[PDB]
């Protein structure tokens, strides 16, 4: 075992050693809840328990491509509803920023579509936006694919006018991977190389229930330590083994992502760095 | 045929 204690402090000591050179982050909606964007499956606060106004066969249809092509109005209504007043990345986003600035971040695979990793300062080469982004949008006709900027999408969404392509009159969809859509080729290109060389998996804010993203946790070498920072355990059957008498490399820290990243940063000696980074960047944003 | 799709 590469960790000497299955605790946050043992992970921090490992990250300070010279074996730990390449860290992969796998992040989900949980790392953005403290920024105002709700997640999907948390009780009462999650989106899946706020979708009766839209009458749906299943709650996930509002994010499924065939239902969208037949009934796009619920999705764009939810879009106008949830569009935040501000886009401020969280302590966890800036913790990943610090991993980048210190040459430790091999890649961040994200399920989020809010572009907060980008705003935190993670560049395209650092990111695998496995499920796309809300930032750009395209006509759904594969022979047209006319692109439209977020400003046009916002005018059409807030005017409550279903977006249509000025060439086909076809539907215009934000560049999100809906259920039943193929993941980008970059995902499968990065996956083949990244998980042969990874020294640490950092999983944060995800229930690990959407495929093939979740299978990423099992692509690492069997000696690679894996730290979950999440309000609840996830990824248990590869497969996260936290509790068993055979456990040897998986550590779970149950709590807020922001609190766990503060704690890990302090254990690393990066506490003041992270605090100043968050202040300076939230200031440049609030301007 | 296509690349693997998003699945629950
Ligand atoms: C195959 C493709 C399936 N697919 C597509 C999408 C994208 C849908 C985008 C919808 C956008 C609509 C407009 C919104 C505009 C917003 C402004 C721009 N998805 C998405 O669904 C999946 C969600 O999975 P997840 O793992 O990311 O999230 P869950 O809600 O299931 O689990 C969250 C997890 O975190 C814990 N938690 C919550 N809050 C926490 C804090 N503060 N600290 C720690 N832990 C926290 C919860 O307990 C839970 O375990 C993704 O695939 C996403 O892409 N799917
Ligand atoms: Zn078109």
């Amino acid at each position: 075992r590469l960790l000497d204690e299955l605790t946050l402090e043992g992970v921090a000591r490992y990250m300070q050693s010279e074996r730990c050179r390449r860290v992969i982050c796998l992040v989900g909606a949980g790392i953005s809840t403290s920024a105002g964007i709700p997640d999907f499956r948390s009780p009462s606060t999650g989106l899946y328990d706020n979708l009766e106004k839209y009458h749906l066969p299943y709650p996930e249809a509002i994010f499924e491509i065939s239902y969208f092509k037949k009934h796009p109005e619920p999705f764009f209504a939810l879009a106008k509803e949830l569009y935040p007043g501000q886009f401020k990345p969280t302590i966890c986003h800036y913790f990943m920023r610090l991993l980048k600035d210190k040459g430790l971040l091999l890649r961040c695979y994200t399920q989020n579509i809010d572009t907060l990793e980008r705003i935190a300062g993670l560049e395209q080469e650092d990111l695998v936006e496995a499920h796309g982004t809300f930032y750009t949008s395209h006509c759904v006709s594969a022979s047209c694919r006319h692109e439209y900027p977020l400003s046009w999408m916002k005018e059409k969404i807030f005017s409550e006018v279903t977006p249509k392509c000025e060439d086909c009159q076809s539907l215009v969809k934000p560049d999100i991977v809906f259920f039943g859509e193929s993941l980008p080729a970059r995902f499968f290109s990065c996956m083949q190389s990244d998980f042969l060389k990874v020294d640490l998996l950092l999983v944060m804010g995800t229930s690990l229930q959407v495929q093939p993203f979740a299978s990423l946790i099992s692509k690492a070498p069997l000696s690679t330590p894996r730290l979950l920072i999440n309000k609840e355990k996830a990824g248990q059957s590869g497969g996260m083994d936290f509790d068993s008498k055979k456990a040897y490399r998986d550590v779970a820290w149950l709590g807020e992502c922001d609190q766990g990243c503060l704690a890990l940063a302090e254990l690393l000696g990066w506490k003041k760095e992270l605090e100043d980074l968050v202040r300076r960047e939230h200031a440049s944003i609030d301007a | 045929e296509a690349l693997p799709k998003a699945t629950g």
